[PDB]
């Protein structure tokens, strides 16, 4: 079963990704 | 799924509270010399 | 910690204090040697000895040999040695080129051995030079 | 039916005869790999995180067969 | 049991477990990066040990694995291998029997296949993207050098290989789901102890051969 | 009736094939281990870290057989 | 009817048939890979390449296995 | 009738498929072990009580297979 | 009738398909380990006693199976 | 009806016995091609390039297996 | 009636698949200790007595079969 | 009809069982083969030209399998 | 009737089944036996003796097997 | 009718039985002529003259059993 | 009736995997021997004592099968 | 009828099996011949007869196996 | 009848897998031998001698079984 | 009718299982043998004459099956 949710967890992985960068990951 | 849960974290924090000792040691060695 | 090693050489019988890893090469490959080792004979071959003082990586390159290898008794008979960079670094990498210049030649299947010898013995001479 | 119990017999198969193979690959890789990480005492961390990857391969082509057997068990599309 | 959907209808048909799942996962991660890297010395403090040894394993096995430019693609691998461990590791020590959804059930990310798929399809096309970007547009690796017959093979191989790593990650979810889910149902909830110590190991050597296969995928685009 | 006779069988049959070739596998492993840990006396403690979890992956494998074995057995989705 | 039975059975049997020897191969691969890179601890960034690219052809043959398994479940385009 | 039948044959072969390859495993296993203890006789202790978890992880997979053909035997959820 | 036929028929596979592997398993840890004790003729009541530990485990799984073998024969849950 | 049944049986079986020995050859192919390589670390290029034709070999045996079954399975000339 | 008949064929089939495993395991294990016994000839009663041990447990895995075997034929209790 | 089906489940066992033991062969031989170009690096070109001719005999008689398989499923003179 | 055709089925499945392993076992043992024997000229009198008696243990299982087999046919308990 | 499909079986399982073992051998004659041709650079232009006449002695077994294959199949005697 | 072809069947099943084993025995037994006779040309007679009286061993146990097979034949107390 | 179809059946799995075991043995013969012909180029002619003379000898094997297929096939005495 | 029928099956069965095993024994001995009697070259005649004793052990009980076929096949007591 | 396909098949199966492992055996000693006369270029002519008396050996054995397969072909004493 190939729901949506298959975008939405690509784009909250985006985000986080993103996010480690900003916080973490550059600091 | 607590009971199991809850030892393995137990377990884990210890063990991962010494290896992260070990981790650090490692790290301050480098530092300090 | 550690073990009774005997590097012996033709004519020599270099030092016989005791250290931590014996990582000498064989022609099958590398054996890590620390004590109580199970006694067993290595061909070592034109590979380099790393030595571990148990606080130096200090590092011999040996020509070639045998290793008769036992219960902290363990003996090399060296074909020859240079303990750690008894060589000059610089000159070890001028060895190694100065090596390459004569495995220019070629003849026949006779002589490439001495071109073997001569590109591996540079070849274990530009150790030193390496650290 | 007769069509349950087929698929239930093929998920018995298929789960039985992907787990015989794998097991003794992972057992003769873990073998001479314990052995070399004997020989040489040098790289244990780079030795144990390769044989940790074809163990992984191993472990997923026989989780890929158990994922066959419980979608023929839990919901297949036939019965 | 029951791993489907629930119709939180917008558009299409949608499921809502790995949404919700994914949702929190994310959460918490991001919700612990920013906690304690929010003012980091040079000196290793409390959360700064951790997530400084982990960019250091995860900087490790990209230098390692890709070869030269691993500093472009640090981010996507690090997320990847860091929301596979804490899904794995969230979806086992998170409780959802307690509570009770509705329409279906809800665990985990992986266990549907869309996640896994969409992972994948996300290091598949970032592979493709960087042999575009590195090699010639013409023709990327698909070129047939060697021989002149490996060209589908080729080419097939590449789209098999995306799918497998989605076959791994959810064979390795869902057996851990039916390990602790048929474990429970058989009797009371002492006997499965060791499995579950067994299969917590699993899920840690399984983020970390996910972040090698990843990686190894990279390399491969940088080849 | 036949449907969970079938699906008994089938686990029997599961259970069977995928404990035949595992202890094999984790004997050659223990063997080999065991002649490499008695050849260098030094790296025992990582060389039984290794073979554990070398060990825990094959038990593992054994462990979702024996899982889908009871999941056939105790609560069948057919029968 | 009998033939998505039989379409059932065939995906079990492709899939248990194709994960067992790919397994052992991939074992034994890993198991002379790991004692090679203990002997030399050199090149083990190149062989670790090459046994990923040997690793992913045996895992692509068990995903062309497990593809076709899934194709003869899901759309099987005879039942 | 019929049912208990067939689960009684399951547990005879699962039990029979089980012990097989599992005592192959433990006497190469042992044979190896024994070998390499004559060769040093340092460390029987370790090595002896390595060789007794490994083959303690032998025994419980044909303690998993036993108990399995116990349930199908005694208590079968099935007849 | 057929049940206790099959039953006994079930419980003659189980013990001779559970002793055919490992009389062989035993016997090559015998052959190993008597080569082993003839190369050193020190540590033979050691080694005596690890091998007694894994004949044990290996007697111990044949026993399983011949146990399972007499509660199929002589007080048959099912007949 | 059963013709259709019968080669989708008949494309399972090809499959599986297929890459049944192929992966287990191309794998024993990748062990001492690695070992080699560990023992040479000159000729890396060129052993690969012939590893990936030998590989590419074997390959093209399972994808003539593969693409036989396909062509049962898909568009079967017989049904 | 069927029932004895199928008992006899049960005990049958237990005496030869369990004589069959373990005189090839008596063989090896004689073999390698007749060569050990050679090589050394000083620990000869020592080396005797063991290789008695495991030929005595051989031995009795193959009389628990044979005495299955008998309690099917002589006296069994479902025929 | 029967014939069709039977000559389709001919052309699976054909190709299945030509395929299984040539890609076993063809990986000996390129893991010898590479075992031997590693050793020596001199004559690759013969080795390799030796190597493609003996590994186009296997694949010949694969192909003359895969072309009985191909002829029972296209244009059968039977059916 | 039918009870002494299947007793006498039996009879010849357990004699041939037991004879097939034993053979094998005892010859594996005379060779290496005689490869010592050779190696070492001394204790061939101890050697033979030791030789003699596990050849008797597998002539003992061997005719463990023919005495049920003869059971079976001369003074059968059931037919 | 039921003759032609049963001779069609018969080509069939000719043709894939007598492909099985030839390919390995012819592979495994490979395998060892490469790695004698490596160990000597001299004498392959008779090496592969005597390589290439045991392979057509292989590949004319492996013709044969395709010839009467072909028999069977195109202008059968009996159907 | 079927008594005596059911006879005639168990006499020839046992006839044949009694032969099996033995001669493949017998043939390793005088492999080695005749290595270790080559090896040492002087204790030939002793070493030809005992092959022949380990021969005669496993002849007689074949002889025991075969002349199992013969009361089966000839004067069966059955039929 | 039947008979014809038996007889095709006969001659089909006799090619098979005949085919089989012999590509195997030329092929071990061949690769064992080629590794000593490389070991000493001297009696390369010589050792060329002999291996034809045994080749000769299994393809006369392998000949009388496809004479008697040919002659169920084309002339049989029964059908 | 079935009874001459079934005893003609049963005389080919035997001869088949009598003379099986007993040709790779041979084989055996005659390459150990032949290997044995090069690396030494002056005891020929009485290592000829004793593997022509132990052949003719092998081809004895060879002929046994083809006695035992036949007395089955010209003169069968049954039929 | 019936009785003569019966014989027939017995006659397949009896050359094809008789065909089987003679080949396998003398392709054993004659690579044996080839890499001894390698080795030694002294005794070819005797050791010729030894392994064409043993090639004899198997042959007769060969020829014994193929004398029985055309006894049950030509002049069946049954049909």
């Amino acid at each position: 079963d190939f729901n949506l949710t298959l975008p939405i967890i690509m784009a909250e992985f985006l985000f986080l990704m993103f996010a480690l960068d900003k916080i973490y990951y550059t600091p | 799924n607590l009971i199991n849960l809850s030892v393995v974290l137990g377990v884990l924090i210890f063990f991962g509270k010494g290896v992260l000792s070990d981790l650090l040691d490692n790290r301050k060695q480098r530092i300090l010399n | 910690m550690t073990l009774n090693l005997c590097v012996l050489t033709p004519n020599r019988s270099i030092w016989n204090s005791e250290v931590k890893e014996i990582i000498l090469s064989t022609n099958s490959g590398q054996i890590g040697v620390l004590p109580n080792h199970a006694p067993t004979a290595t061909a070592v071959d034109i590979g380099i000895l790393r030595i571990r003082l148990n606080d130096q990586w200090l590092t011999l390159a040996l020509m070639g040999g045998f290793a008769r290898i036992g219960n902290n008794e363990i003996t090399i008979l060296v074909n020859d040695a240079e303990r750690g960079s008894d060589i000059d670094p610089q000159e070890a990498q001028q060895t190694l080129e100065i090596a390459e210049a004569n495995l220019r030649k070629a003849e026949g299947k006779r002589q490439k051995i001495e071109a073997n010898l001569a590109l591996r013995r540079a070849r274990t001479r530009v150790e030193a030079s390496n650290t | 039916p007769l069509i349950a119990a087929a698929s239930v017999i093929a998920a018995g198969l298929a789960v039985g005869l992907a787990s015989i193979g794998p097991g003794v690959g992972q057992g003769t890789a873990a073998g001479q790999a314990v052995e070399g990480i004997a020989r040489q005492p040098e790289a244990e961390g780079k030795i144990r995180g390769t044989l940790l990857l074809s163990l992984a391969f191993m472990e997923a082509l026989t989780i890929y067969g158990l994922v066959v057997a419980l979608a023929l068990l839990f919901a297949n599309p036939f019965v | 049991v029951g791993q489907h959907f629930y119709w939180q209808i917008g558009g299409f048909q949608i499921h809502g477990q790995v949404l919700i799942t994914s949702w929190v996962v994310i959460a918490i991660l991001l919700g612990s990066a920013a906690i304690a890297v929010r003012s980091p010395q040079t000196i290793p403090t409390g959360g700064q040990n951790f997530f400084e040894y982990v960019l250091e394993f995860i900087r490790d096995v990209s230098k390692t694995q890709i070869g030269e430019e691993y500093r472009p693609w640090v981010p996507f691998i690090g997320t990847m291998f860091l929301f596979i461990f804490v899904s794995n590791w969230s979806g086992a020590l998170l409780p959802w029997k307690i509570i009770q959804l509705p329409h279906g059930e809800l665990a985990a990310p992986t266990n549907d296949i869309n996640t896994t798929v969409a992972l994948a399809l996300l290091t598949s096309v970032a592979y493709f993207y960087a042999g575009l970007t590195k090699k010639g547009l013409g023709y990327f690796g698909k070129y047939i050098q060697p021989t002149p017959i490996l060209l589908p093979i080729n080419i097939l191989e590449d789209f098999t290989k995306p799918l497998s790593l989605s076959f791994r990650l959810f064979g390795n979810i869902l057996a851990d789901e039916l390990v602790v889910v048929v474990l429970v149902s058989l009797v009371p909830l002492v006997v499965p102890i060791p499995v579950m110590f067994l299969g917590l190991f699993t899920s840690g050597i399984q983020a970390l051969i996910f972040a090698t296969l990843a990686a190894a995928y990279i390399g491969e685009s940088l080849e």
